[PDB]
């Protein structure tokens, strides 16, 4: 649900 | 800056984006869009060294999919430049970084068809189909379709193969629930009212059929493109941050008219 700022 | 103390040290430099909107719709009974906007925020969970230098950027498109903000307002630590970047020293822990709001190209991402059919004056047939409009790896949680029913209502029949439904005769509508749906899919209730006679004069003003859905995207459009960190005292560059963002769209008013 967090994900990685690519 | 009377908003972050000055000896702040972390081993694991951390921050954590949550991006949470409510999307507001009105539908016409011949699908128009009769008013929809977004109301957001961005708040921030900043967990870092020092006093540093962070720069939000978005797909904003006064600046690929680009968005439209119509206003915002800031929290006090931002630097109001009209280049439009957005410059702050966060506070430490969790704080509403901006508040906005969006009215054009909005992702709806549920479409309701209602279909009703009076039979004589004994009884309501009534059908009503969602679609999920978004990427079908995405899932929407906790999604409620509300249909009214009317106050001369003896009873109620239903079936739907996705969920459970109830009639909930004191609230006066049948609630259809569902746990997940995936984006690009379809669902279709049918429900069978029984009316008692009434007074045949006074007739009925359908009130809309509304939903509550959550969904792991921006109904804006809004992507985070970046979020830079510079502290030029401390030995800790920007790619040593680790860094999160969440979406979590919810509706409003989700009203669709039969």
């Amino acid at each position: 649900q967090y994900k990685s700022i690519l | 800056i009377g908003w972050r103390r000055e000896g702040i040290k972390y081993r694991r430099n951390e921050l954590f984006l949550d991006v949470l909107e409510s999307v507001n719709l009105l539908m016409s009974p011949q699908g128009q869009v009769l008013s929809a906007h977004v109301s957001g925020r961005v708040v921030m969970k900043s967990y870092l060294s020092g006093m540093p230098e962070c720069k939000f950027g978005m797909n904003d498109k006064i600046v690929k999919q680009s968005i439209a903000i119509d206003d915002c307002t800031f929290h006090q630590c931002v630097r109001l430049s009209k280049e439009r970047s957005i410059s702050f020293i966060p506070p430490d822990g969790e704080f509403e970084l901006m508040r906005y709001r969006t009215t054009k190209d909005i992702i709806l991402p549920f479409r309701v068809i209602p279909l009703v059919r009076e039979v004589g004056r004994t009884k309501l047939e009534v059908k009503v189909v969602i679609k999920s409009n978004f990427k079908p790896s995405l899932l929407a949680q906790k999604i409620e379709v509300r249909i009214p029913t009317p106050l001369n209502t003896s009873g109620v029949q239903v079936i739907c193969m996705k969920g459970k439904a109830k009639y909930k005769a004191s609230e006066n509508a049948i609630v259809w629930k569902i746990k997940r749906m995936a984006g690009m899919k379809e669902s279709q209730i049918s429900a069978e009212i029984e009316l008692l006679p009434t007074n045949d004069k006074k007739k009925w003003a359908r009130p809309p059929i509304s939903m509550n859905f959550e969904v792991p995207f921006a109904p804006s459009g809004l992507k985070v493109r970046y979020l830079k960190v510079f502290e030029p005292k401390l030995n800790y560059s920007d790619h040593d941050v680790i860094k999160w963002v969440r979406y979590i769209g919810r509706s409003g008013i989700y009203e669709t008219r039969c």
